[PDB]
């Protein structure tokens, strides 16, 4: 039996070594050393254009609208506000019976919002143009987990919402009936973020967990097709490259990395000596040329995706930066904070 | 004749009549504090300690009533008995009371409450009124022998040639009871340099600290003017300088301390004494030189 | 250990500050009034950081410095608001015993002992701060019965500290006010000790066959060369440079730069612009993304009498956008109309594709015709869509 | 024609011969106390509070050695400067040292003794001495404004037959200065009736309360004699009185404050465990 065990060990070693030698032969050039042909960029003068106030505590998450003007944000004390960014007018409000409302998303049709937090439930609020509206009567519970809700987002339609919680499971629900459709397992620790694939035809999504892994799932069946592990600590946020063939992640070791799907390996690392505070949210420009990152040292950094050199640093916040999203048209990005404020940059 | 300086009768009666009102609205307010006697503010600073400021200010309105009636002896002596005896009983008890609001807070880390209202703030006022009272007896007894020989204590001054008037002389003992009233208030400035932090309920330790900062500034001017621009001056201009000082210094004080109080709101304790030094000994060696990089 | 990663990288910098050969010198200063021992100027650090860390921007160096100070590593000698200022102010390090990485979380029975110690020292003045005295009154209200023992310990610490040196009694007493200032901050300053609530919480042969099937999956997966992968990224990025508002301004102007709302109206209009039409031909996916593109593409096919394939294509996602309550009836309607035999809109499928959907129609679901979805998708991308580009209607709209 | 009485030898320089010896032995006592500085006797009182009584006592010796010479307008001002700047420092830290040994005893019925020390007693001798300079500065100016007038601060007086004497006059500010010396020691008498039973190691409250009490009967007769019996006087009966009042007053005082220092002699139980718990980690 020991001879057979040794033979199996030798076969496993041979298969492994075959894998590394295939990776070595496929690895020939580097992204920066091949994109050096690309001309360098000039100077950027991005400045604050609006400043949204009214929250009574820390601001935890936000999401843009499909009309490129409206914004929905969430706070610690359970208050959800739907703003009008271009003119700075509050349009709706609701106080949710929990604290630490972590996740909020905005429906593509602009008729519903989603929210959740420590109550381990995700709720969907219809939107109407009534006077003295009471959305608490229309509030509908959809998802139920055994741990806090971390991040949720509607799919390409208005009937299904994804869910990520601290129990290490991601689930797909139906908003109208509350019936679960598919459950995803494979994280041994908490799940902190997720993002749908940019391609509407592509039925996949990515999720990053506390176990230092980014995990790509299949919506039809439920088992992952890829797995990455190169971070030194928690993975705080992930996002797809607009081409749909790559995704970047921002982890707590103060680095943002850009993985690849065809190459099955990372192709860049964005880090600097003067930066020692961990990232918290990333997003891409419209063309994928810039990777915005909102750090915990109160600042915002912008990186050249192709080259790897920083282009600008934007001060202004007086506490941590909790979130960062780029508007659908690609003209401006907003960034919440723990200083009770949101600022729209452009 | 026309050898005398002329005087007014309307611009002069409008001073002895406007001050006969501030001397009646200072005696009426002494029967308002007694009739009430029970409030969250009037019980803090006791009546025995507050009503001696509304009676000590009643002696600070006299130096102008005498300065109108006529000049003579007994009206030039009475003008100094009622400025030093009305200064040591007003700003001498807004300084022993700004001294109590420091030594009742350090006594809340224990249980003694040493300074009683009329026990340690009014028994320390009988010592201030004993140095100011021994001096006045000595001064009025040495200018009574000198009036026999040559000095009449009332002189004359001349302005615009043929215009004469009678004034009250300023002797060399008046330059010294203006430095004694300025050094003494420097104690009331330090005493409010150490109470800027003590938590107070009605902020009284702060409305009495601007009545002291007022006088160290606004009364060092009235004395300098009265000592330089004195020989020439006038008879109706001196009456205004006094009236412009006994309404801008003492009236602002009985208003800074009266209306804000009506409107604006065995072996067991032995061994523990040793072990508690062991904790501060073991804890001390961790920071003392253990890789502190400052001490070495 | 939530913050331990960043606490282990500010400490590495501190050790580099303290080095004797190439670090910050410590000096004793006297200016005609008194002797101040073992301090360094505020402008010493800011000039140090720009050199060793290569922080070109001077605001960035001052922002990095003030975060180290605010966390409890070096502090102003005579202030209660920890910060870093680029002037001659004197700062001093913190002893490694009080470092925040030592897992400190003091109670309120230990703050009062420190707070009562200050009143005993210099009992003619009561030197404190406005907020400190307010806390002292509050703590005595709560800790009433045991106040004796808090005051009793304050006496012992005072007399023990009295028997010390003079240079040491000042340094070791400032580095106990830069510890309670970090842990009990002055009102109006962010409390850096707060933390997020998410982060405050057999035979050996069977293993081999799991590993064997684990390795073959990676071998099964197809990979490309980094030369080809890099080309795809750069080609895609360079193809949309003219479309990025951040790196090439819009027409007429950015609504967030010049308050010109017309930009959104033009894009949302029913008449596509010249820039819009050019983006149409980049790929068939881009055309289908635009709702106007869907109509124009369908309009050409119905004139060509070959739109039966598009009608099947759009029908599948409409089922997927439909709530589950109506899927069993929706799947049969698509079944009969398009791919059932004798259908008015009959279409052709591959045998393998038809077999899977034939056995799956019995169990309705949102993903029933996914294989047919891919089969139709591929043929449009090769033949039908390129024909639309060659169609005269495409170039006529291109030039206007 | 006898008008000025001449006399010397037997009385005149005999007084200043011995009066120059007391001031000579007073300085060596300021170099003997400092050299020892460590015996338990003088460690109890304090060195600073014992060197201001052996220094302020020199000033009380001057009023005999400036009365020896002929009167002047400058030697009649130093006579009132070295009598109040000396009485306010000798019997100003004896009444205060006898106040510290009363308010510490009152802290034996209570607890938490702070033991105010030679810093507290010397912060209260700078306020008693601040009032004295304010008066003395304000008094010489007063007798400097009438120097341009009569009352020349230097007088003349005659006797029965024909003999006139060039003496120094008595002001009405001297009747009030001799009363401030009598109402100030009435406070020190009360400070020895409330310490009458308080124990002490060296019995200093006793050899010192015989000083603030002796210099209240004998220094109240000298002043009354100097005032009432002042018209006639002589230029030799002046020295016989100042000599006979200084050595019975300021020599007896620095004898009693110097010789005796050399010649003779519940949940506590619960709280203990929490202290022990932190002491159990500390001891390991
Ligand atoms: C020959 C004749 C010689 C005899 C002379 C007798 C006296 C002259 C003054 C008698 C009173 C002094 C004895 C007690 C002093 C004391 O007692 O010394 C306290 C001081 O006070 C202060 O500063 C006040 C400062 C005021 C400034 C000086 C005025 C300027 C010039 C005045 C000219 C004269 C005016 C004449 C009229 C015109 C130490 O300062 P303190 O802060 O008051 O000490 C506190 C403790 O801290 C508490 O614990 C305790 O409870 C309190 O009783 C105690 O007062
Ligand atoms: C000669 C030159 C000047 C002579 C001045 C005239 C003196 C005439 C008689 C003086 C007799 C003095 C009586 C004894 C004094 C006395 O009783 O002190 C008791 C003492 C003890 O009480 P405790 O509460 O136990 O405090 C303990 C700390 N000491 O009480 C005090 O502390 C009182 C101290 C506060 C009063 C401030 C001292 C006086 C300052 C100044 C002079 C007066 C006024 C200033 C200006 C006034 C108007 C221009
Ligand atoms: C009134 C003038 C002429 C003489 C002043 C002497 C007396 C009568 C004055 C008037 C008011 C008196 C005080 C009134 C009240 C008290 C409280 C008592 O528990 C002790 C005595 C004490 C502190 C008195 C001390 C002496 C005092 C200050
Ligand atoms: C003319 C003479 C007698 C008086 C001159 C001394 C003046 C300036 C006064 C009188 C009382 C004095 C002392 C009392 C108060 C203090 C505060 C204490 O914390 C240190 C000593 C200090 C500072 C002393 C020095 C100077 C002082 C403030
Ligand atoms: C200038 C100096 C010497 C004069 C001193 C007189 C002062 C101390 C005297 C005279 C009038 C007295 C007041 C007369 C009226 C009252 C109201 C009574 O219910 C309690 C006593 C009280 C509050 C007295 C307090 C002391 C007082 C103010
Ligand atoms: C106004 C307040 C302070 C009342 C205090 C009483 C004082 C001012 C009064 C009471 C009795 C008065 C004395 C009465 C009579 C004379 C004789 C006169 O030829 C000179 C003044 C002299 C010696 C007065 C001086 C002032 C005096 C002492
Ligand atoms: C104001 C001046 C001129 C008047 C002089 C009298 C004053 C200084 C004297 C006379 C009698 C003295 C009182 C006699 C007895 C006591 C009892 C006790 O409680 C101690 C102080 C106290 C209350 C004394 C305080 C001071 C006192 C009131
Ligand atoms: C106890 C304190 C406050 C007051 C001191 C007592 C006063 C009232 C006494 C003590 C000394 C006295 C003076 C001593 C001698 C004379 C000379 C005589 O030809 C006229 C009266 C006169 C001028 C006396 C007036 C009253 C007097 C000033
Ligand atoms: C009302 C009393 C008890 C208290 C105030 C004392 C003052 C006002 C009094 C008390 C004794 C008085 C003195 C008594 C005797 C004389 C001698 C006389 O030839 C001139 C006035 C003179 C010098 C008096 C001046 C005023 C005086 C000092
Ligand atoms: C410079 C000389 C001539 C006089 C100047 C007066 C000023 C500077 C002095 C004289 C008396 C002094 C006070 C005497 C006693 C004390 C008590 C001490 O614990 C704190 C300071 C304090 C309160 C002193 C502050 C300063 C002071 C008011
Ligand atoms: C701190 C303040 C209150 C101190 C007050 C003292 C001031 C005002 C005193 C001190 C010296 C004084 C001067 C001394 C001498 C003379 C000559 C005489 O013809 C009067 C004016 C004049 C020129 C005095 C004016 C007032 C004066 C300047
Ligand atoms: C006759 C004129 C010139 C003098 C009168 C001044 C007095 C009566 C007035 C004038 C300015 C007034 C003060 C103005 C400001 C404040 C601060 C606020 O808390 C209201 C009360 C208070 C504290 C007032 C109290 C009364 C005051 C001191
Ligand atoms: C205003 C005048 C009269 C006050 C008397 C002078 C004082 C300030 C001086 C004179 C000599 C001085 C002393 C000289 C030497 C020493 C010995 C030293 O080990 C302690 C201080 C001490 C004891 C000094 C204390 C202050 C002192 C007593
Ligand atoms: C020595 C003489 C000639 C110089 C002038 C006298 C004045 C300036 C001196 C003499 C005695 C001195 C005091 C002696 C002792 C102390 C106690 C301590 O707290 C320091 C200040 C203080 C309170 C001194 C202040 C200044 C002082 C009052
Ligand atoms: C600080 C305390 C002890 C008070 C002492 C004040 C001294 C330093 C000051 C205050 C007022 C001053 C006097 C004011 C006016 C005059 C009149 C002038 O013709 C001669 C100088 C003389 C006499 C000044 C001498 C110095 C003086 C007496
Ligand atoms: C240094 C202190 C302790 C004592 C000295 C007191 C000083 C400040 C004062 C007291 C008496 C004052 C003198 C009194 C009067 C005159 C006459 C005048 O025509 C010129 C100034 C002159 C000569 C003064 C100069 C300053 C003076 C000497
Ligand atoms: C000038 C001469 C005649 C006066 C001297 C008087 C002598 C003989 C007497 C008068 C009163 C006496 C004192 C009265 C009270 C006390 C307090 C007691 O606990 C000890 C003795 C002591 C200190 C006495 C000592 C001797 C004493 C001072
Ligand atoms: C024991 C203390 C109070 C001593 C103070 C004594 C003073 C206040 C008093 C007591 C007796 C008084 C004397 C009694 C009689 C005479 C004789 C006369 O021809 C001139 C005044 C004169 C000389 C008086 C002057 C002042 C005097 C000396
Ligand atoms: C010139 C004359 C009148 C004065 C000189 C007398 C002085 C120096 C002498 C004479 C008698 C002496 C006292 C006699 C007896 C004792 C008792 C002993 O237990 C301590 C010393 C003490 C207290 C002596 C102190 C010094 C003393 C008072
Ligand atoms: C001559 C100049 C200074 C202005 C004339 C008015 C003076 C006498 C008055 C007007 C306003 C007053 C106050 C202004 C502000 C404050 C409030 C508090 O912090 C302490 C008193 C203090 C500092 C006062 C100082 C004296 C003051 C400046």
């Amino acid at each position: 039996e020991n001879e057979t065990l040794a033979s199996l060990k030798s076969e496993a070693e041979s298969l492994k070594g075959k894998l590394e030698e295939e990776r070595a032969k496929l690895h020939d050039v580097e992204l920066h050393q091949v994109a050096e042909r690309v001309e360098a960029l000039g100077q950027f003068v991005m400045k604050t254009r609006r400043t949204l106030k009214g929250h009574g505590n820390k601001v935890l998450c936000m999401d843009w609208c499909k009309d490129k003007r409206r914004i929905v944000s969430s706070s610690q004390d359970g208050k959800v506000i739907v703003w009008d960014s271009f003119t700075t007018n509050k349009e709706h409000a609701v106080t949710m019976p929990c604290t630490w409302v972590m996740a909020c998303a905005y429906a593509p049709s602009g008729c519903a919002i989603a929210c959740g937090g420590l109550d381990n439930k995700c709720s969907v609020y219809p939107l109407t143009f009534d006077k003295n509206e009471n959305m608490a009567a229309k509030k509908k519970s959809v998802a139920m987990h055994t741990n806090y809700l971390s991040a949720c987002s509607f799919t390409n339609s208005d009937m299904q919402i994804l869910t990520a919680s601290g129990d290490g499971t991601c689930a797909l629900w139906d908003v109208e009936s509350g019936q679960l459709l598919q459950s995803f397992h494979g994280h041994g620790a908490d799940v902190l973020c997720l993002d749908l694939a940019p391609s509407e035809t592509g039925n996949t999504f990515v999720s990053g967990g506390c176990d230092k892994k980014a995990m790509v799932w299949d919506m039809r069946s439920g088992q992952c097709v890829q797995a990455f592990e190169t971070h030194e600590s928690d993975v705080n946020s992930v996002r797809y490259y607009p081409s749909g063939d790559a995704f970047a992640s921002g982890s707590d070791d103060a680095t943002c990395r850009l993985y690849d799907l065809r190459a099955d390996r990372e192709v860049a690392i964005y880090s600097k000596e003067s930066i020692i505070f961990g990232a918290s949210s990333v997003d891409f420009s419209l063309s994928g040329r810039l990777l915005f990152a909102g750090y915990n040292d109160y600042t915002i950094n912008v990186w050249d995706v192709l080259k790897g050199s920083r282009v600008s640093i934007l001060f202004g916040h007086e506490n941590r930066v909790s979130t960062l999203r780029v508007s659908p048209d690609g003209t401006a990005f907003c960034s919440g904070s723990w200083d009770h404020t949101l600022r729209v940059w452009a | 004749s026309p050898c005398f300086v002329q005087e007014d009768k309307y611009l002069r009666l409008a001073i002895i009549s406007f001050q006969a009102l501030c001397m009646l609205l200072d005696f009426v307010s002494m029967l308002v504090v007694y009739h009430f006697r029970k409030a969250k503010s009037i019980r803090a600073s006791g009546l025995i300690l507050l009503e001696t400021i509304l009676f000590g200010s009643l002696l600070l309105y006299f130096p102008v009533v005498i300065l109108y009636f006529e000049p003579s002896t007994f009206r030039c002596i009475l003008l100094r008995w009622a400025r030093l005896l009305g200064f040591a009983t007003v700003y001498g008890t807004v300084t022993l009371k700004l001294h109590r609001v420091l030594k009742v807070f350090l006594s809340r880390t224990a249980q003694r409450i040493p300074y009683m209202t009329g026990g340690r703030v009014m028994r320390m006022l009988a010592v201030i009124l004993l140095v100011v009272f021994w001096f006045l007896i000595g001064w009025t007894s040495s200018v009574c022998q000198n009036l026999e020989k040559q000095i009449s204590l009332i002189g004359q001054g001349k302005t615009s040639d043929h215009l004469i008037f009678n004034m009250c002389l300023i002797d060399r003992w008046d330059y010294m009871t203006a430095v004694a009233e300025f050094l003494f208030l420097l104690w009331g400035v330090y005493l409010c340099y150490a109470v800027r932090t003590v938590p107070s309920a009605f902020h009284e330790p702060r409305y009495m600290a601007v009545a002291v900062h007022n006088e160290l500034i606004i009364s060092a001017i009235f004395h300098t003017i009265r000592f330089v621009l004195a020989s020439r001056l006038q008879s109706d201009w001196m009456l205004m300088l006094y009236f412009a000082h006994t309404h801008l210094t003492v009236t602002v004080t009985i208003g800074l301390l009266l209306i804000p109080k009506f409107s604006h709101s065995s072996l067991d304790p032995e061994d523990i004494r040793d072990e508690l030094k062991k904790l501060y000994a073991q804890l001390e060696i961790y920071k003392r030189k253990k890789m502190i990089t400052n001490n070495p | 250990s939530p913050n331990m990663l960043v606490y282990r990288k500010m400490e590495d910098v501190i050790a580099r500050m303290q080095d004797e050969k190439n670090g910050i010198p410590i000096r004793t200063v006297k200016s005609f009034l008194s002797k101040i021992p073992s301090v360094f100027s505020g402008s010493d650090i800011v000039q140090w950081l720009i050199k060793n860390l290569t922080i070109e921007d001077p605001v960035e160096a001052l922002h990095l410095g003030t975060l180290m100070a605010a966390h409890g590593y070096f502090f102003p000698i005579s202030d209660h608001v920890l910060t870093l200022k680029d002037d001659g102010t004197f700062y001093r390090f913190q002893t490694p015993y009080f470092w925040p990485s030592n897992c400190w979380e003091p109670e309120n029975t230990d703050y009062a002992v420190y707070l009562c110690k200050r009143t005993m020292q210099n009992k003619a003045r009561l030197e404190l701060a406005d907020y400190e005295a307010e806390s002292l009154a509050r703590l005595q209200r709560a800790f009433a019965r045991k106040w004796e023992f808090i005051f009793m310990q304050a006496e012992a610490q005072a007399k023990v500290d009295k028997k010390r040196d003079k240079i040491e009694r000042k340094i070791l007493d400032s580095q106990e006010r830069a510890f309670w200032d970090v842990h009990r901050p002055v009102p109006g300053c962010v409390n850096t000790t707060e933390v997020d609530i998410k982060k405050s919480s057999p035979p050996t042969e069977d293993e081999l066959q799991q590993q064997i099937k684990y390795w073959q999956i990676q071998l099964d997966r197809h990979r490309l060369k980094m030369s080809k992968v890099a080309d795809s990224l750069l080609s895609y990025t360079e193809q949309y440079l003219e479309y990025d508002p951040f790196l090439l301004p819009p027409d007429p102007s950015n609504p967030w730069l010049s308050d010109d709302t017309t930009f959104w109206e033009l894009e949302a209009s029913k008449e596509p612009s010249q820039q819009r039409v050019k983006r149409w031909g980049f790929g068939m996916d881009e055309a289908l993304k635009d709702p106007v593109g869907r109509e124009q593409f369908l309009k050409f096919l119905e004139s060509e009498f070959s739109s039966e394939n598009l009608r099947f294509w759009l029908a599948v996602e409409d089922l997927k956008k439909r709530p589950i309550k109506e899927v069993p009836s929706r799947v049969q309607e698509i079944w009969q109309e398009f791919l059932a035999p004798g259908a008015p809109s009959a279409i052709n499928l591959d045998s393998k594709s038809y077999d899977k959907t034939t056995q799956n129609v019995k169990e309705p679901g949102r993903y029933t015709f996914e294989d047919a979805q891919e089969h139709i998708y591929k043929l449009m991308k090769s033949d039908s869509y390129p024909r639309f580009i060659r169609s005269s209607a495409y170039q006529e709209l291109l030039q206007a």
